[PDB]
């Protein structure tokens, strides 16, 4: 079991860790067809996106996907520093696995 | 109402958010009370300016007026060569220095207006830059600041004030009016030093009241709300 | 997989994007029944609805239009500055499929 | 589609419309069987409820239900001006059916 | 329908109002096998459990059990003042029936 | 019944207090599959987790290990002092059962 997002990410194939240390510039979220999905920016212009649910996705996912959409909105709205997000890399933009906030 | 307050200060926006607003001396935190703090009103307004506006004794100092800020920047911190006037919501955490201190008000023509506690980051509307004494007149909003909250609330009015006055425990002031009718217990009244323990007792117990107001303000809206149905 | 809100209500048909650079001026929920439903108003007089679920919208909308409706709520309550919304302009009022907040 | 609480109240029999324009003076919860609710008040005694769910309540009010309990605890805690309420007064407490917040 | 939580209180056998009008001094939750439960304290003292579902309770309580659990949580991190409870006083420490927040 | 953590804690074998009297220094959260999970940790290093949900926790837990990763979310945004955690402690890092706050 890891301690960190870091040694989480090594887990898991076509992943990489984005150091960000920034809050969120932009919060957008759909609930149109086929595309139910949250996507966030950083003031240098990196995007990321919490993907549609999925045919790629177990059922254990399903709540956790649902919770990073929350965490998100909260994390734009209150300004809070995001250190890390951990990212497939298979996907554009980068699709979150794991966030991580501290100062 | 809608007024603001203005302060001139070196600190910089990012400290200000990192320590959760305008702090007074030797507080590092607003919501943070694990250091002690004395507060004291008159202490506060008769203290030296050395470089830094009015800030210690538990309570942070803001001008009625843009203009009146600036003045007070140029004389205390042109020294250096940028510092920020932060423009601040009436909240009753306020108090007019000269209201509450009447005749015995030790700088009157300042108009002062103090924050018991400082003033916390959701309370600032925004700030302008000043570079070497010359103000930049662009606002920058923060986004931490609440309008329709702070619009709808005014400073605390002096009779909040006059049992925090801080007066010493024998001035004359405990025993007029309007003082002699908020003196705490053993200010003008066997342990000794009643009368201090007291008058920081009365700003420890309204700076835990207003800091609770605040948390209901700012905390209330991190509440994430789950479909209990479906758990 | 859009990048933005813009993009992503390209998509569609019979949508249009709507930018307020503002604040929600008014937020309405109601739970009377056939109108369980959202609207919201800016100070321009815009005013805008997240619709009840019908037959219209399939499985996967669910869980969104409650998000969405929770997203307006707070953005309301906090005062964050809506961008964009994407709406269908085949409604009155029109009807939300996504929002983006920056600023 | 009604594009605001008063057109909305008035689609429906036996409601009307209550103006306060003032915050939620008392919030109270209850768990108790058959009675899981939640009242308001305002400074001058006008108390409203959440109805208990029940045979007067589609499948598709449910959720609203929740959700207007929810509402009302946070509007409670942020002390949210309720511009006007919309209720069924062939109960006592009048029973909500829609809020609006605005100023 | 009762217009208050005292009148809700003398519906119920085994039960009474505590007066508190205090925010909550500590804030403990568990999910600890057959103690899924929180309770809170005030200065003076005075405990509170939220109970384990249990058959004591029928299928309408579930929700609202799960809801007041939010409410106490949201009500310690707030600060926001507790004017009453009702509780339960057969069970060891009184389990909360209802609670109201005023002032 | 149990009136506090300690007490609580001590109704279990493989359970340890952690006194910790501090704000949570880092949250962490992941969606991605089989570590459906949240990690926090304190100034000095304390790193504990929040388990992904599985044969060892009974059905009443679930819905239990859901609202904790909700609470360690809120309590790391509103800088909240954790008082104690209950833990289990033949886990690495050590897995939250409880959770006590106060000043
Ligand atoms: O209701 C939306 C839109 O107005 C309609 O044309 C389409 O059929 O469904 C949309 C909801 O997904
Ligand atoms: O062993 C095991 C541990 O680790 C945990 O997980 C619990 C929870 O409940 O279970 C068992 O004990
Ligand atoms: O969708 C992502 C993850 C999520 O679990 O699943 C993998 O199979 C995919 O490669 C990745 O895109
Ligand atoms: O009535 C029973 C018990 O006697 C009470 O103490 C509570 O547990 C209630 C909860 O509805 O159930
Ligand atoms: O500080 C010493 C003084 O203290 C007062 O309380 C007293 O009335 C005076 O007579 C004098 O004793
Ligand atoms: O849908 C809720 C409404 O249902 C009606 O049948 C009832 O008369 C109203 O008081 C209200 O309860
Ligand atoms: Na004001």
């Amino acid at each position: 079991t890891p301690q960190n997002i870091t040694d989480l990410c090594a887990e898991y194939h076509n992943t990489q860790i984005h150091t960000l240390n920034d809050k969120i510039f932009s919060y957008t979220e759909s609930l149109a067809g086929k595309r139910e999905m949250a996507i966030i920016t950083f003031k240098n212009g990196a995007t990321f996106q919490v993907e549609v649910p999925g045919s790629q996705h177990i059922d254990s996912q399903k709540k956790a996907i649902e919770r990073m959409k929350d965490t998100l909105r909260i994390a734009y709205l209150t300004e809070a520093k995001v250190e890390k997000l951990c990212v497939w890399n298979n996907k554009t933009p980068h699709a979150i696995a794991a966030i991580s906030m501290a100062n | 109402n809608d007024d603001k307050l203005y302060r001139a200060d070196s600190r910089p926006p990012d400290e200000i958010k990192q320590s959760g607003g305008l702090m007074p001396r030797g507080q590092s935190e607003y919501f943070d009370r694990g250091t002690q703090m004395n507060i004291n009103l008159y202490d506060h307004a008769r203290g030296t300016q050395t470089g830094f506006v009015r800030h210690d004794d538990g309570y942070v100092s803001t001008s009625i007026s843009l203009r009146s800020a600036h003045l007070v920047g140029q004389t205390i911190l042109s020294g250096h060569s940028t510092y920020y006037i932060y423009v601040i919501a009436t909240a009753p955490n306020m108090f007019n220095v000269n209201d509450v201190l009447g005749a015995y008000s030790p700088h009157p023509d300042e108009q002062e207006v103090s924050a018991l506690g400082g003033i916390p980051y959701s309370q600032i509307y925004g700030w302008y830059r000043v570079h070497f004494g010359v103000l930049d007149e662009q606002l920058h909003r923060n986004r931490g600041y609440r309008d329709r909250y702070y619009s709808n609330l005014d400073i605390a009015p002096a009779a909040d004030g006059y049992g925090l006055a801080g007066f010493p425990p024998e001035h004359r002031a405990w025993r007029e009016e309007p003082w002699i009718h908020h003196a705490p217990p053993g200010c003008g009244n066997s342990m000794s030093n009643t009368c201090d323990e007291k008058t920081q007792s009365l700003g420890v117990k309204f700076l835990d009241e207003y800091q609770s107001k605040v948390k209901r303000q700012i905390f209330s809206g991190y509440q994430s709300e789950v479909d209990i149905y479906n758990r």
